């Protein structure tokens, strides 16, 4: 169940009792994500939003089927001070997802 | 997230980084999260929930006064994270199926 | 032996510290102004570069320089008395060695902070199949932790229940050694710390429904087994029953963070009363606790400037 913002936060995840990591660069995070999809940490991964928003390139790299490693953006410890994007983030979710832009 | 972040800030600022290292690495990695199946409109996604055993009371007089508090904060954090993950995969399935039905309606109309 | 020969250098070290106004000046910094303010401090004598890790290593090296010499420069009964001051990191390293012996992790797996003796003892105790032999290799003459390990050693070889009972017996042996010396103020501070630790572990394990007699230790003065059972039960009235004792502000609170902050403030006020004993060792323990609180505040300011934490979030820390 890997989660990648820092190794400093990841040892807090070990203090929670789940495996986590930290890379501080994009290809290193996708490579450790790649071996994590290869041999599982039971396939549920979150990556820091300032590190990788969409790691789905790794999904189409290794495991195009079953979408079992679910990939999540997550608010970092140096970023959770602001409350990242929530309403405009849903704006771009709708813009990405259905084609239309709405206001609601 | 802000709760667990402030809990770790207090538990490694008022305390030892070496002792949170020992308190983390003494705890095993705790595998055990599992999954079940949604079949709806034919489409099928697995949703997950975690076991997260609390039985590892490793010398249950916990030698710092704070990492039980921060550790349960991170356990609630991971519960909220797997909740957001299931919400995410449900919304992606609904979106791609609306994409399918939209190109199916447009194709069927304009072609046949 | 001499509680004045080391106390002269202890008063010299008490004259050389960073005030709380330096922390109030660190209340508005961005780790560069804070790094410059800490570079002027004694941790600036160990400040290698920048970052939270370099600052934490600098604070750890400054603490090991200030308090590691207190294990030296003394011999005999006062040496054992000063040995019964910095028992936190040594017992943490001993519990880490026990967890490594009962877990299977490698000898380099522990980060092995500065305890009370040389690290070659822990290196030889890494390859130690016999826990009684490991305690005998770790047996210093004034180390009561090895005595507690030998006392609880005739229960099992390496068990976690054995580790918890050995921690309780270590607190009990520390209380017996504090009673067994000619220092009533240090014994009173140790008894207050033991009672607050019993209240803390009971409030942390509150609601577990376990055996409180297995959890409550012997030696407390402000609370008894009935008071511990009433506090472990879902009632802050026992916490409201602490009237007149050092838990004065502790009344009607059921939390853990605020209760632990109040317990730390009460212990700091108790150690702040240690200025009355000039020719004893209470000034040394007061300086050790003050340096601990100051280094904790410095690491807190470092982490706050690292993650951009609020000053209102750290405002509950500047009172002590």
């Amino acid at each position: 169940m890997a989660v990648i913002a820092d190794p400093e936060t990841a040892q807090g995840f070990r203090l929670a009792g789940l495996e986590g990591y930290g890379a501080s660069s994009a290809e290193e995070a996708q490579s450790l994500l790649e071996t994590l999809v290869e041999r599982g940490g039971y396939a549920l991964v979150a990556v820091d939003e300032a590190l990788l928003p969409d790691p789905e390139r790794a999904v189409e790299r290794l495991m195009r089927g079953r979408d079992l490693p679910v990939l999540l953006p997550i608010a970092g410890l140096k970023e959770a001070f602001q409350g990242h994007d929530v309403e405009g983030y849903m704006r771009e979710l709708v813009r990405k997802t259905i084609g239309f832009d709405i206001k609601l | 997230a802000k709760e667990a972040y402030a809990a770790l800030l207090l538990a490694q600022a008022f305390d030892g980084p070496e002792v949170v290292a020992g308190a983390a690495l003494g705890v095993p990695p705790l595998e055990g999260v599992e999954a079940e199946v949604e079949n709806v409109w034919g489409s099928k996604v697995p949703r997950l929930k975690a076991t997260f055993p609390d039985g590892a009371l490793l010398s249950p007089v916990g030698t710092p006064a704070y990492t039980l508090e921060a550790s349960r904060a991170f356990r609630r954090y991971a519960e909220a994270l797997i909740r957001v993950a299931n919400t995410e995969t449900r919304l992606k399935k609904i979106g791609e199926e609306i994409k399918k039905t939209t190109r199916r309606v447009n194709a069927l109309e304009q072609v046949v | 032996d001499d509680f004045a020969y080391l106390n002269a250098r202890v008063r010299v070290r008490r004259g050389t510290l960073l005030k709380e106004s330096f922390f109030q000046e660190a209340l508005d910094l961005s780790f560069a102004d804070f790094l410059r303010l800490l570079s002027e401090t004694v941790y600036g004598g160990e400040l290698a570069g920048q970052g939270l890790p370099d600052v934490d290593r600098a604070v750890l090296r400054t603490q090991a320089k200030l308090v590691g010499d207190l294990p030296r420069l003394v011999t005999g009964e006062a040496r054992e008395a000063v040995r019964l001051l910095l028992l936190r990191n040594d017992l943490h390293n001993l519990q880490a060695l026990l967890r490594a012996k009962a877990t299977g992790r490698p000898f380099e797996e522990v980060l092995l902070l500065p305890g009370t003796l040389r690290e070659e003892v822990w290196r030889q105790a890494y390859e130690a199949q016999d826990p009684a032999g490991m305690a005998q290799v770790l047996a210093v003459p004034g180390h009561p932790l090895a005595r507690a390990l030998r006392a609880v050693l005739r229960e099992t070889q390496d068990l976690a229940r054995v580790e918890a009972l050995l921690a309780k017996r270590f607190f009990e042996d520390v209380a017996k050694a504090a009673k067994g010396l000619d220092q009533p103020a240090l014994r009173d501070y140790l008894a207050l710390e033991v009672d607050a630790e019993n209240l803390r572990t009971a409030f942390k394990l509150q609601g577990s429904g376990l055996a409180p007699d297995a959890f409550f230790l012997k030696g407390g003065r402000f609370v008894d087994r009935v008071r511990f059972a009433r506090l472990m039960e879902g009632d802050y009235a026992v916490l409201d029953e602490l009237s007149g004792t050092p838990f004065s502000g502790l009344s009607g609170v059921r939390d853990l963070k605020a209760l632990e902050r109040g317990l730390r403030c009460v212990l700091l006020k108790e150690a702040k009363k240690g200025v009355q004993d000039p020719l004893g060792v209470g000034l040394v323990l007061a300086y050790v606790k003050e340096r601990e609180w100051e280094a904790v505040r410095l690491r807190l300011l470092a982490r706050r400037a690292y993650f951009g934490l609020p000053r209102a979030q750290v405002e509950e820390e500047v009172v002590c």
